[PDB]
């Protein structure tokens, strides 16, 4: 009832994005002209978190830094933020064991892997969690989930799971993640006897936003074989690998909640944010003192945006400040960062533009991410799935095929720089 | 006047029960005639059907029970309603409801209400019929909370999709025991399903007429609770339906609605007593008291005995110091003089004598009992 | 007495309903019974479908109808029919379209001049029931659709309120012929029929916007045309449709947007009411309890015990009288006419 704290496992999904994030961490990527971590913080602030620990590995320098000069390190901040640098591929549990070894956990804490976007107030979810625990100390964790439809566009594969819940006590008695190849749902009978009402739900979105008790970091040192909070911990609790413990669900029927854990979720959530689903967390709220203004058909423009006449920008389009768009250019369903330049006769549809991206005349761009200071030459075609990492310069009359990942760095992703750009890569 | 065609025809199944073993080894008086409120078991499904508007019902009977059932129908059966009784030869113990329903398949022409003789139903008839009318399913089944057994069978597992009334799991809560599966194809369609072990099959069904020939051609379907299971509306289904979709529904509520298929004769009988003053038509003497209890006609009980919280049928006298408590008495029972019947069910035609003390004991038809106190037993007469 | 006209301005509106069949009269045909249940239960169908089902049911009624030979077909068929009607109106008050089809059938019951073997008598009757359903409803509807569709221009932003069969057919047809437009669906409490509309229109691949009636002023600035289906068109030229329709037409007028009423001719009436309160249909007050986003999801409401609370009364009218000056054009199978020319059409039958 006092002093809650939250554990943010940043760096969880880095390398899922990687072409991007060979430059800046995943938690600092802009979703809709705003850093991905800011959403998580605004969520924890909404929850009333007093203390945050951000487990981070790659680019922890930048992360450490953003957090210092951010408003969350100011004295008026709702919670104190502390970073914990770990080694590569940090697991949930490895961090929990590290939390136990360092003895950092007081009370109940909110455990989150990656970055969340949510306007769901956890305050009442906490009260139910505390009241449940005040007579039963074996009630270990409350799983926050979102009511949805089976084929909901926000309900991806990780979120696609079957829950079997006691309709009154809201106790999860069964969990199995959906994976095609497995065509059955089966659980031992004896549950039936013990409960007397039971709801099997394939309509739930597993947000993996979890309220945990004091026991968890200690329980993860006791069970050192546990690495995933779902198929190791939850499975173990339900199969009694971890003795005599109770797991619980909270079904949110309102609001919004989701995690940016992949490219396709980053895309779908970006849509869900431009639609007012995560209100008040929308561009025109300007939490970082922007100048975003809402307009009809979900068009978000900052001040000092230069729109030439005969330029037409269609629905669900966001444009950062100091951005120029050329004559006869059509921008539809795309997000554009600060200080960009788009030439004449361009057609940009469902794409993503971060800061300082320059695009020359006569270009067709669609369903692609163009990181900071990416330059696109005249008469270029960028197709679906394309990921153009920061700094990359595409030469004139060049076509990037679907899904090609381009970078400016030392590794796996195809194609450095200099035009005309790959093929003909002037790539080191 | 009779411009109106027949919407439903009612069929009631009265097999003779192997459960209620002490009560039913009889060819004397069948299961369907075992009294509840000093009225035969058959009275209540027939009363419910008559109040439902029905004027004609088909009673599938057992040929040994043929004679006696007919006998009660001509005289004793109150509800002014006509019952065509067909006891097909084919039916025998090694069978249950749906083959009995198949043996008379030619008699079924319209949509048909399928009831059991042990269906004690207080649920208002219109709610049942209107639901079948409004939803228009191929079949609708009624369920109810299990009985509470004030006194000192296998649980039912029912998974319905709330909010459509659709029924998606009907397997008994024993029987498949090892792993109790739910095929994932049922969670992409109908993603939200409520399960219940709290409910009991009320053996009340209403089928669209085409169902009767799913019974005709398919021979394996023995009983209805072994016939509703195989409805499946979601699966691969390569079973040659001739006859838009198939939809099976269920309904439940808080009222008296269950089956004396088990020992539940006792608890149903007990339940069956929201009533006012006890009938005049039997004589009981000063030097004795009964109250809150049911006594039927032409039973007599003389001085200093005790009838506490019990049921006494027609044709019986009781007397010389008897204490009967929480017990049930049927018919033709010469309660020898002075006994103790605490929590007992005695069958009709049964004589019990020379001080016989029975607790929690069930004693069969045409069975004398002499002295000889015992507690556990259901008894008896030999072989 | 059977009457209660008090200080309550809603005291005269018939609130008595029959929700179940309990004690249902014996002479009621099965097909009539099921219709009585669906009329009193469904959220899904309105005047047009109500009339079609009513007629097709009455054919079954007459078809299964057996002549007594103390009288014959002409004098007593109209009485048996009257019995079925009395039961149906007790489950739910008759729609104008239903009442007009009733006068049609009853008239044609009488005009057969003591002629035929009954079976022939039945035989024709179902004919102009078949023909009434054919000409007055289905054929006319198709005429209205193409008449209305050609008023749609490329770039139109069309507003439809609730769930209207006629208007839905117009829009669907419009995209089928390849018209470039988008639809604005306005919904309202207690039950949200606009969702059924939105569901339908998006499944036919039409661009759609969805708002509540509270956001009418806001969304109207995008709207270029308003299409309305009618439960009935009054003889003074007024439109008698769902409860929020006048608000649609009023704010539409203020934004210089044409109000287009689409109504079949047989739904015209001789009735003229000067307000929306004298002739209307009461909806269950308990419908207004549900907290909003969904209906029948079981949420309790502060107002749940309103029946027991003194001076607290919940109320939802089903219908609405939209004044003639707010209707731009009436589109029937006679073509596009001023709504005021309704009583003229009734003379041309």
């Amino acid at each position: 009832k006092h002093a809650l704290q939250a554990i943010v496992l940043s760096d969880s999904y880095n390398y899922r994005f990687r072409p991007l994030t060979l430059d800046k961490p995943r938690c600092l990527l802009p979703l809709a002209n705003t850093p991905l971590i800011e959403y998580t913080f605004e969520f924890l602030a909404l929850a009333g978190v007093q203390e945050v620990y951000v487990f981070c590995c790659a680019h922890a320098g930048q992360i450490r830094e953003y957090i210092e000069k951010s408003k969350w390190n100011l004295p008026s901040s709702p919670f104190s933020v502390n970073t914990i640098v770990s080694r590569e591929s940090l697991s949930v549990g490895d961090a929990l064991r590290e939390l136990d070894s360092k003895q950092l956990i007081t009370s109940d804490f909110i455990l989150v892997s990656g970055d969340v976007v949510s306007n769901v107030p956890l305050n009442e979810v906490l009260k139910e969690h505390r009241k449940r625990r005040e007579d039963d100390k074996n009630a270990i964790m409350t799983m926050v989930v979102r009511e949805a439809s089976p084929f909901h566009r926000t309900r991806a594969r990780t979120e696609s799971s079957v829950f079997v819940i006691d309709k009154k006590t809201s106790q999860c008695v069964h969990y199995q993640a959906n994976e095609r190849g497995k065509h059955y749902v089966s659980m031992d009978p004896e549950i039936f006897n013990e409960h007397e009402e039971l709801e099997v739900r394939n309509d739930l979105i597993d947000c993996q936003i979890d309220i945990c008790s004091n026991d968890v970091p200690a329980l993860f040192t006791e069970n050192f074989d546990y690495q995933d909070i779902r198929k190791d911990f939850v499975y173990g609790v339900l199969t009694s690998d971890l003795l005599g413990k109770k797991i619980h669900c909270h079904v949110a029927k309102e609001n919004y909640a989701a995690r940016v854990r992949s490219l396709q979720t980053y895309d779908a959530i970006s849509k869900d944010v431009l639609s007012r689903w995560v209100y008040p967390f929308v561009p025109d709220s300007n939490l970082l003192n922007q100048t975003f203004s809402y307009q009809r058909h979900q068009i978000y423009k900052e001040e000092d945006v230069v729109l030439a006449r005969s330029c037409i920008i269609k629905a669900r389009t966001l444009i950062g400040a100091y951005t120029k768009v050329g004559d006869a250019s059509v921008v539809a369903n795309t997000i554009i960062g600060r200080n960009c330049t788009i030439g004449s006769n361009c057609s940009i549809d469902s794409a993503f533009l971060w800061e300082d991206v320059v695009i020359g005349d006569n270009c067709r761009i669609g369903k692609a991410i163009l990181a900071n200071s990416v330059k696109i030459g005249n008469n270029c075609s960028i197709e679906d799935g394309a990921i153009v990492a920061a700094g990359v310069v595409i030469g004139d009359n060049t076509i990037i095929e679907k899904n090609k990942r381009l970078t400016t760095f030392e590794s796996h992703s195809q194609g450095t720089l200099n035009d005309p750009s790959l093929v003909g890569i002037g790539g080191r | 006047l009779q411009s109106i065609p027949i919407e439903f025809q009612a069929v009631v199944f009265a097999g003779f029960g192997n459960s209620l073993y002490p009560l039913t080894g009889s060819d004397a008086l069948p299961k369907a005639l075992l009294p509840i409120g000093n009225k035969p078991m058959l009275h209540y499904p027939l009363y419910w059907l008559e109040a439902a508007g029905f004027t004609s019902a088909i009673l599938i009977c057992m040929e040994e029970a043929e004679a006696h059932i007919n006998a009660w129908l001509r005289s004793g059966y109150e509800g002014h309603m006509r019952i065509h009784v067909e006891a097909p030869t084919i039916l025998d113990d090694s069978k249950s409801s749906a083959d009995a329903l198949r043996a008379v398949s030619h008699l079924i022409k319209n949509d048909f209400v399928c009831l059991s003789c042990d269906s004690i139903v207080g649920l208002p008839p219109y709610t049942v019929l209107d639901k079948f009318r409004l939803d228009n399913p191929s079949a609708l089944a009624v369920y109810s909370p299990v009985l509470k057994y004030e006194h000192i069978d296998a649980k039912q597992l029912i998974g319905i999709e709330e909010k459509t009334s659709r029924l998606l799991y009907a397997k008994s809560s024993a029987d498949v025991g090892s792993d109790f599966t739910f095929r994932m194809s049922l969670l992409w369609k109908h993603p939200r399903v409520t399960l219940n072990t709290n409910l009991s099959d009320a053996h009340i069904f209403v089928f669209k007429h085409w169902v009767i020939d799913l019974i005709r051609e398919k021979e394996s379907i023995s009983s209805i609770r072994g016939d509703l299971i195989p409805y499946l509306v979601k699966c691969q289904y390569q079973k040659s339906f001739t006859v838009a979709l198939i939809a099976k529904d269920g309904i439940i509520c808080s009222r008296a609605n269950n089956l004396p298929n088990y020992f539940e004769l006792n608890k149903c009988i007990a339940k069956l007593t929201p009533e006012q003053r006890l009938v005049d038509v039997t004589v009981s003497e000063r030097a004795l008291v009964g109250a809150d209890c049911m006594v039927n006609e032409g039973t007599t009980i003389k001085d200093n005995s005790n009838i506490k919280k019990s049921i006494i049928g027609k044709n019986c006298v009781i007397g010389k110091g008897v204490v009967v408590s929480n017990s049930i008495l049927m018919d033709n029972i010469v309660v020898e003089d002075g006994v103790r019947l605490e929590s007992c069910i005695v069958a009709s035609g049964a004589q019990i004598g020379a001080k016989s003390k029975l607790r929690e004991c069930e004693i069969g038809v045409d069975h004398r009992v002499e002295a000889g106190r015992i507690a556990r037993g259901e008894r008896l007469v030999d072989m | 007495i059977f009457e209660e006209k008090q200080v309550s301005i809603f005291s005269h509106l018939d609130w008595r309903r029959r929700r179940t069949t309990e004690n249902i009269p014996k002479d009621i045909h099965p097909a009539v019974i099921r219709l009585g249940l669906k009329l009193a239960n469904y959220k899904i169908f309105g005047s047009n479908q109500r009339c079609i089902d009513l007629l097709k049911t009455f054919k079954i009624v007459i078809q299964d109808y057996q002549t007594p030979y103390g009288t014959t077909l002409s004098r007593h068929l109209t009485t048996h029919i009257n019995s079925q009607i009395a039961y149906l109106v007790s489950t739910r008050p008759l729609s104008i379209s239903m009442g007009n089809a009733i006068r049609f059938l009853k008239l044609e019951i009488s005009v057969l001049d003591i002629d035929l073997t009954d079976d022939e008598g039945k035989e024709l009757l179902l004919e102009k029931i078949d023909s009434y359903i054919r000409d007055r409803i289905i054929i006319a509807g198709q005429v209205i659709v193409q008449a209305a569709t050609e008023k749609i221009q490329d770039g139109d932003v069309i507003l439809t309120y609730l769930h209207s069969s006629t208007v839905n057919d117009v829009l669907i047809h419009a995209k089928n012929v390849g018209k470039k437009f988008r639809v604005v669906v306005v919904d309202s409490r207690p039950e949200f029929e606009g969702r059924v509309c939105l569901k339908l229109l998006t499944e036919h691949g039409i661009e759609c916007t969805y708002v509540m009636i509270s956001a009418l002023s806001y969304i109207m600035q995008e709207v270029t045309k308003i299409f309305l289906g009618g439960h009935a068109m009054l003889s003074n030229g007024a439109l008698y449709s769902r409860a929020g329709t006048s608000l649609i037409s009023l704010l539409g007028h203020e934004s210089n947007v044409p109000v287009i009423a689409c109504c079949e001719s047989y739904k015209f009436t001789e009735r003229i009411q000067l307000d929306s309160l004298v002739y209307n249909e009461l909806a269950p007050g308990d419908q207004l309890v549900n907290m909003g986003v969904d209906d029948f999801e079981e949420k309790p409401g502060v107002l749940a015990n309103w029946k027991s609370v003194k001076n607290l009364k919940l109320l939802s009218l089903k219908y609405d009288v939209t004044p003639p000056r707010l209707i731009t054009v009436c589109v029937c199978e006679m073509g596009l006419l001023p709504s005021t020319s309704v009583p003229a059409i009734i003379n041309e039958f």
